């Protein structure tokens, strides 16, 4: 029988998928080796990465150029791809082509892990917080700008439990099991929802919700998407392609609530390079921002600056999504795997080399159907 | 013959950079390569304390070209592997400005020494665009029939642009009036890779082929060959002062060639399958950056 696709990600150019069994299958741009497969070459079309069967992979996540994965039955953590300043765990910035178990993380009991685009971030089932990568601009929460190698606790979390961390490309965002919202790193486009366009050194809790407890929180390039215990979406941060979604193109340096999609109770959330894409309760994926590429799904290249209803094919309801740089992938009630976007290096997983400005089915996973080179 | 060798002053220790240039007071130093950082260095500092970036800014994307604004000192250009053409201040880390035209790689961009706010690019997808520093629109746009690997405004005047592409050719167009190029310039075996100018009328250049030829731009001759390095297949890099012309190998060395003479005048080697990434002469000063594939970056001098 056909195997299921358990988890979906997105990263800069390459896709990865878990499929039922702990299978990681990877697709798309792999010149960094970010696909795993021990060499460059790219995929236009999904390939199992052989390197991590059995080790009861239980999630993955794509960063930039870098993908992390972990098991919580092996209590172990793998990196491949583009993992140097220290992002990829073991003490020394490698970029190899294969998974790496990060030994420096071996045996901790991770409830999630986060990859920002040159940092990664690790909560663990006690509710704390460990950081590593480059801190530039102290978006690792550790006080002050060093680069660390090693999976660092943030102290600023002291006896708080936080639920889930959502990275950027230089900000994070974290949410504590009691509801609360924090904002650190590059917070210069009102990233932050800290109310100024200051980047903090620090976790900083961010009170511009009106009581509001937040679940989930999903952070783009220059913006940030929350959603409440019982709302919908509080955008905020920069907004010049229409990627908060509020009809207009004014950025907002605190949580504003999206109005427009105040009818329905949203289910998960995802951001992209500039677009952003809301999953409802009920099954229904909207989408807006950025459409250069196509990759808000809605059938056209004109830049959406409202939610629109990405529609699928014999109206099935879509039960996960995850959004890429210029990309977007979909799994729906039925297990089939749609994606669309910009699809130059066959991230799609579709097998071709085009863009797609509405959802493609990957037929492979769905039931139905160098450097420096002289240019010559 | 005034000088014979190059002794080194100073050294940094990391990968590869591809682009290192100075500014226009020449204090500092910025470097750009595969680690998606805009790395700005105190040139003092460098060569005093036995180095540490002063300003670090962060890119989504492996850049391959680098410059300087030249009335505007905290100001600085570059193009990124996605096409993204982005201005930068160094004294807030901020992307002053950032320009999306080309659908492919960028890979040359450069300030006009004469009109600062003037920023000519060429990319992948075979265009020459000129930007100016005051709207997001591409001011002139060039279409061509090969990549474009380098592009660089005449000293003199902002109105006369080269461009080194994969034609194999150095297309010298007066963006006054596009329509065929002012001069075409041919002789270069394989792609052209970088593109400087000595003065307003003398035009160097380097290709892929191991070779480096000047040329009079106020002409359609040519005027000398420089052959003994080594550059076949990597962007090994290119400087040039008023006088002297320097380049990269793929044998981890820097030749330097005195314009008059097609021998090189000198060499350096730094000291595995490295090659020189980045040089750039300081100034009309001796003095000169350097950088190979390990990223580390080298500061020498020529003297006798």
């Amino acid at each position: 029988p056909p195997r299921k696709v358990l988890i979906i990600s997105a990263g800069a150019s390459h896709s990865v998928a878990l499929l039922s069994g702990d299978i990681v299958c990877s697709w798309g741009r792999g010149e960094d080796g970010q696909l795993g497969h021990g060499d460059a070459e790219d995929r236009p079309s999904p390939t199992q990465l052989s390197a991590l069967d059995g080790h009861q992979i239980v999630s993955v996540t794509c960063g930039a150029d870098h993908t992390v994965a972990y098991s919580q039955s092996g209590m172990e953590v793998y990196s491949w791809g583009w993992g140097d300043f220290g992002r990829l765990g073991h003490g020394n910035s490698s970029d190899l082509f294969t998974p790496l178990p990060i030994k420096a993380l071996h045996g901790i009991r991770i409830k999630q892990i986060a990859c920002g685009d040159s940092h990664c971030l690790a909560v663990t089932m006690e509710g704390e917080v460990q950081s590593w990568g480059r801190n530039q601009n102290g978006q690792l929460g550790l006080g002050d700008t060093e680069d660390s190698l090693v999976p660092q606790k943030i102290q600023a979390f002291e006896g708080i439990r936080i639920k889930m961390v959502a990275a950027g490309a230089e900000h994070t965002a974290a949410v504590t099991e009691d509801g609360d919202l924090y904002g650190w790193g590059w917070g210069r486009y009102g990233n932050l929802g800290l109310g100024d366009r200051t980047d903090r050194l620090v976790p900083e809790r961010v009170t511009s919700t009106g009581g509001e407890k937040m679940s989930m929180v999903a952070c783009g390039w220059r913006h940030t998407i929350s959603v409440s215990y019982s709302g919908a979406l509080y955008t905020y941060g920069w907004s010049k392609y229409g990627q908060l979604g509020h009809g207009d193109l004014e950025d907002h340096l605190i949580p504003h609530k999206l109005e427009a999609l105040s009818n329905s109770f949203i289910s998960q959330i995802s951001g992209g390079w500039r677009h952003t894409m809301a999953l409802t309760s009920d099954g229904k994926l909207y989408g807006w921002g950025w459409n250069k590429f196509g990759q808000v799904g809605v059938g056209n290249n004109l830049d959406q600056c409202s939610p629109v209803q990405v529609r699928f094919p014999d109206d099935q309801k879509v039960v996960q999504v995850s959004c890429g740089w210029r990309h977007t992938l979909a799994v729906t009630e039925r297990n089939n795997v749609f994606a669309w976007g910009r699809g130059t290096n066959g991230q799609l997983g579709i097998g071709e080399s085009v863009d797609r400005n509405f959802p493609k089915i990957i037929e492979a996973l769905s039931v139905d159907g160098r450097y420096a080179v002289v240019p010559d | 013959t005034r000088y014979s060798r190059l002794r080194v002053i100073a050294e940094i220790r990391h990968n590869i950079v591809s682009s290192i240039e100075f500014d226009r007071d020449d204090e500092l130093f910025a470097t750009a390569g595969v680690s998606r950082c805009i790395k700005v260095f105190d040139f003092s500092s460098v060569v005093n304390e036995p180095q540490c970036p002063i300003v670090e800014m962060s890119t989504r994307s492996k850049l391959s070209c680098l410059s300087w604004n030249k009335h505007e000192k905290n100001h600085i250009a570059s193009s990124d592997y996605e096409g993204i053409v982005t201005v930068w201040d160094v004294t807030t880390r901020q992307s002053l400005m950032e320009y999306e035209e080309h659908e492919k790689r960028a890979w040359s961009v450069d300030f006009s020494r004469t009109e600062p706010s003037m920023l000519v690019s060429g990319s992948d997808d075979c265009k020459v665009k000129v930007w100016c520093t005051r709207q997001e629109a591409s001011v002139i746009n060039i279409d061509m029939k090969a990549n474009i690997c380098c592009v660089k405004y005449n000293p003199g005047s902002s109105n006369y642009i080269a461009v080194g592409s994969a034609d194999h050719h150095i297309h010298y167009y007066d963006l006054r009036n596009i329509s065929q190029p002012l001069h075409v310039f041919s002789g270069h075996k394989k792609a052209v890779s970088y593109v400087k100018f000595l003065s307003n009328n003398e035009l160097a250049s380097a290709s892929t082929d191991s070779t480096l030829r000047l040329w009079d731009v106020k002409d359609n001759l040519p005027v000398r060959t420089f052959r003994g390095h080594t550059n076949e297949k990597n962007f090994v890099g290119l400087t040039v002062n008023s006088e002297y012309l320097a380049c990269g190998s793929e044998t981890n060395e820097v030749y330097v060639y005195h314009k008059e003479i097609t021998r090189p005048v000198t060499s350096h080697r730094f000291g595995g399958s490295y090659f020189i990434s980045a040089v750039c002469w300081k100034s009309d000063s001796p003095t000169m950056l350097t950088a190979n594939s390990q990223g580390t970056i080298k500061v020498l001098v020529l003297a006798a």
